[PDB]
């Protein structure tokens, strides 16, 4: 007989064998996250150990099916995944030490704290204390201390472990014929065996470099405006041509600039949009929010929520001795069981988060028919992009006005649109350079082209070169600032956010052109449009069965990523910023420093 | 008047797993279909080649009743000209058929926490089954060109379990199906409708 039939029956058995043990483990994780107890932890650990043992015995068995003989890509993709040896190639001692290091770093991150040097009895924590400080505080020395103490106390402990972590990761990567761990991470975009759609891991860097060049113009004007604002907000501290202090970015790391809206609002006298008061007056609840959200997806022709969705999901904080992890997440347990966990409360941000989670659930339900190994998004950022386009479409004044929240007496004007675009830009445009620089530094470090005696130096160099931010206090090799971030310490990627930010605008433009929208793009609304819904569903059903390039070509008619939609979207703000910056300086000096004078 | 034992097969606890679907012969009794609403009014009533109205004034010699449990998604495979694992290896109807199919939901009855592994089904076989055929073989299936010497590579057990739970989606919940076949032969009729 042939090997193809053997592999097919093997995969058919594996799917059914793995579905059940998953259902058990998935149910266990849900029961644990819903009620923290000692027995649930042990049960979840047992289920995870059983699942890992099952994956171990299922692997090392498909090696009898060489890939060079298979011809149907449907089975070839399923087989290529199981053949991955993973960390099993390393020795027992090395794997044990790596797991111990990971757990120790996670514990250090989750248990860090700070205390006042002049008052050791006074101590604070990151989540309740430092976030609120960096958000609402306005003093200079206070923010400087909050920025310096946490780092000096936490990062200096993770420095030695990170080197061994990098060494072990590079060894594991080279064991599996990869050039390094960065090449392994970039494997999610690799595509072969299809003429006209091939994609290499190296071409991604070229594409990112080519795309980043077009964003510098708008970022320069935004930085100029923010600097002009800060010079009036904090005189005698901000330089007219120097870089902005890191501790003044509203957060500990400088990822989002949303906190600067109150200081950068051009027309502070105009009425800002906040329907929280109307929602409180009408006495809405979580069920109302979720039903209004479901109606949005029903208006475009998508399926309704399942019956068990409302019975099993948790949409309210118990507010009792029971403790739960309040963090919006979408759970897919299989067998048609979909649930959401969220400590929902009356607020517009919660409305947008509910829309995002329902968008995620729709995607999860779309590809439920594909084989187990293929029930996943074709790309990392597609889920987040699909979730964010819905929030964008819903956040329009027209949508809120159609549901009776905003009174018809409200009149639109240039200032309102300018403020809306500025608020959107402060959130979206601010994270791209930071993400790019962080990912590039991480790749260059994993590549081994930066000896240990230059890590922190090149960090600040690339910072001042790209983002144009200068540190308020000089640091040496004893400090480890990159390790003071969640994703960096928890071994997570970053490029997914960049890809999602690039794809969401293309998706929005395509869906709005499908609905025959007119006028500016930021006023588009896809409600009551079935053509766009069908066009999107035609792609949501593919899943992991086809390359992302073909799906993107079917959706927007293009293969590679493009930035023109974002520029067309932000054209009004880009044009308005020039009238203000005409009398301001452009660029930033890389020599000035707060402690240089 | 003498009624049929319909109330038995519709009220039993066990329901004749598909891989060993049971068959019962009904003869010499009056068929009263109004009792079906006692068990479940909500039904998936559907017939082929005959209507439930003209069925009340006809006569037949013997009536065969088949029963088994399957998922909700596989209910579409129980019909002429269909394909699939169930239709090809467990139970196959002929291209020409005259009867009715009945289905109702039995989640809270058969479903149980920790999984109900008492039901089994077949998924591997060398050839397809003929119309109205039954097979209870338990020998291991050979996928490769090597002789069988116990479970192992290319040797798989031809039976598997469902494992129903009460927290399953409607597509995976258990469904009890009953098939009624009407037969006519050169002998005195024994089954007819009321007056």
């Amino acid at each position: 007989s042939t090997i193809e039939e053997q592999a097919k029956t093997f995969l058919d058995k594996f799917n059914h064998e793995a579905e059940d043990l998953f259902y058990q483990s998935s149910l266990a994780s849900w029961n644990y996250n819903t009620n923290i107890t000692e027995e649930n932890v042990q049960n979840m650990n047992n289920a995870g150990d059983k699942w890992s043992a099952f994956l171990k015995e299922q692997s090392t068995l498909a090696q009898m099916y060489p890939l060079q003989e298979i011809q149907n890509l449907t089975v070839k993709l399923q087989l290529q995944a199981l053949q991955q040896n993973g960390s099993s190639v390393l020795s027992e001692d090395k794997s044990k030490r790596l797991n111990t290091i990971l757990n120790t770093m996670s514990t250090i991150y989750s248990t860090g704290k700070v205390c006042n040097p002049d008052n050791p009895q006074e101590c604070l924590l990151l989540e309740p204390g430092l976030n609120e400080i960096m958000a609402n505080s306005l003093d200079y020395n206070e923010r400087l201390w909050a920025w310096e103490s946490w780092r000096s106390e936490v990062g200096k402990q993770l420095r030695p472990l990170y080197e061994e972590y990098v060494v072990l990761k590079n060894e594991m990567a080279r064991a599996n014929h990869y050039e390094d761990y960065g090449d392994y991470w970039r494997g999610d975009y690799e595509v072969n065996g299809v003429d006209g759609y091939d994609y290499s891991r190296g071409q991604l860097i070229e594409d990112v470099e080519h795309t980043f060049e077009e964003i510098k113009p708008l970022y320069e004007h935004l930085h100029a405006y923010v600097r002009a604002k800060l010079m009036n907000a904090y005189p005698s501290y901000i330089s007219p041509i120097g870089c902005l202090p890191a501790h003044l970015l509203g957060d500990m790391w400088g990822r989002f600039w949303t906190n600067l809206y109150s200081l950068t609002v051009p027309f502070g006298q105009k009425p800002n949009i906040d329907v929280t008061d109307a929602m409180v007056d009408q006495a809405w609840d979580a069920q109302r929010i979720f039903k209004e959200a479901e109606k949005f997806f029903v208006s475009v022709g998508l399926p309704n929520m399942t019956q068990g969705f409302w019975e099993n999901s948790m949409l309210t904080d118990p507010g009792n001795v029971q403790k739960a992890v309040c963090h919006p997440t979408a759970w897919d347990l299989g067998k048609g069981d979909f649930r959401i966990l969220m400590c929902t409360k009356v607020t517009m941000d919660d409305f947008l988060t509910a829309h995002h989670e329902m968008g995620h659930i729709q995607y999860d339900m779309a590809y439920a028919a594909q084989p187990f190994l293929l029930r996943n998004g074709a790309n990392e950022g597609f889920h987040e992009a699909v979730g964010e386009i819905m929030s964008l479409s819903a956040a329009t004044p027209k949508h809120l006005k159609s549901i009776g929240l905003l009174s018809p007496d409200f009149q639109e004007d240039n200032e309102t649109e300018i403020n809306f675009l500025l608020k959107q830009a402060l959130t979206i445009v601010g994270t791209l350079p930071f993400t790019y620089m962080l990912e590039k530094w991480r790749w260059m470090v994993f590549k081994g082209e930066i000896p240990k005696d230059q890590w922190m130096k090149k960090w600040w160099e690339m910072k001042r070169e790209i983002v144009g931010v200068v540190e308020p206090v000089p640091h040496d090799e004893t400090y480890c600032d990159p390790a003071s971030l969640f994703h960096v310490s928890n071994d997570y990627s970053f490029i997914r956010y960049y890809t999602r930010t690039l794809y969401q605008f293309q998706f929005q433009e395509a869906l709005c052109q499908a609905a025959k929208h007119e006028g500016p793009l930021h006023k588009c609304d896809i409600s009551n449009s079935t053509e766009a819904g069908q066009k999107l569903f035609n792609m949501l059903r593919l899943g992991k069965s086809e390359p992302w390039t073909l799906a993107l070509e079917n959706v927007v008619g293009a293969k590679n990523m493009n930035v023109r939609p974002l520029l067309n979207y932000f054209e009004p703000l880009f044009t308005w910023l020039k009238d203000q910056n005409k009398n301001s300086f452009v660029g930033w000096s890389t020599d000035w420093s707060p402690y240089a004078d | 008047t003498n009624l049929c034992p319909f109330h038995e097969v519709f009220n039993a606890t066990r329901f004749a797993s598909v891989y060993a679907w049971n068959r019962t012969r009904i003869s010499n009794c009056v068929a009263d279909y109004s009792v079906l609403y006692n068990f479940a009014p909500f039904f998936a009533f559907k017939c082929y080649g005959v209507s439930p109205t003209k069925l009340n004034d006809l006569c037949f010699t013997n009536v065969y009743a088949d029963s088994f449990v399957i998922k909700g998604n596989e209910v579409s495979q129980i019909a002429p000209g269909q394909t699939g694992n169930i239709a090809d290896y467990n139970y196959k109807l002929p291209d020409d058929f005259t009867g009715c199919v009945i289905a109702w939901n039995s989640n809270k009855l058969d479903s149980k926490h920790s999984g109900n592994y008492d039901y089994w089904y077949r998924l591997f076989r060398k050839s397809k089954l003929k119309p109205f055929e039954r097979d209870i073989s338990t020998e291991i299936y050979q996928a490769g060109n090597k002789p069988c010497k116990g479970k192992g590579p290319n040797c798989y057990f031809p039976l598997q379990s469902y494992g129903f739970r009460p927290t399953y989606g409607v597509g995976h919940q258990p469904y009890r199906v009953v098939v009624l076949s009407f037969e006519l032969l050169h002998a005195p009729a024994t089954v007819c409708g009321p007056k």
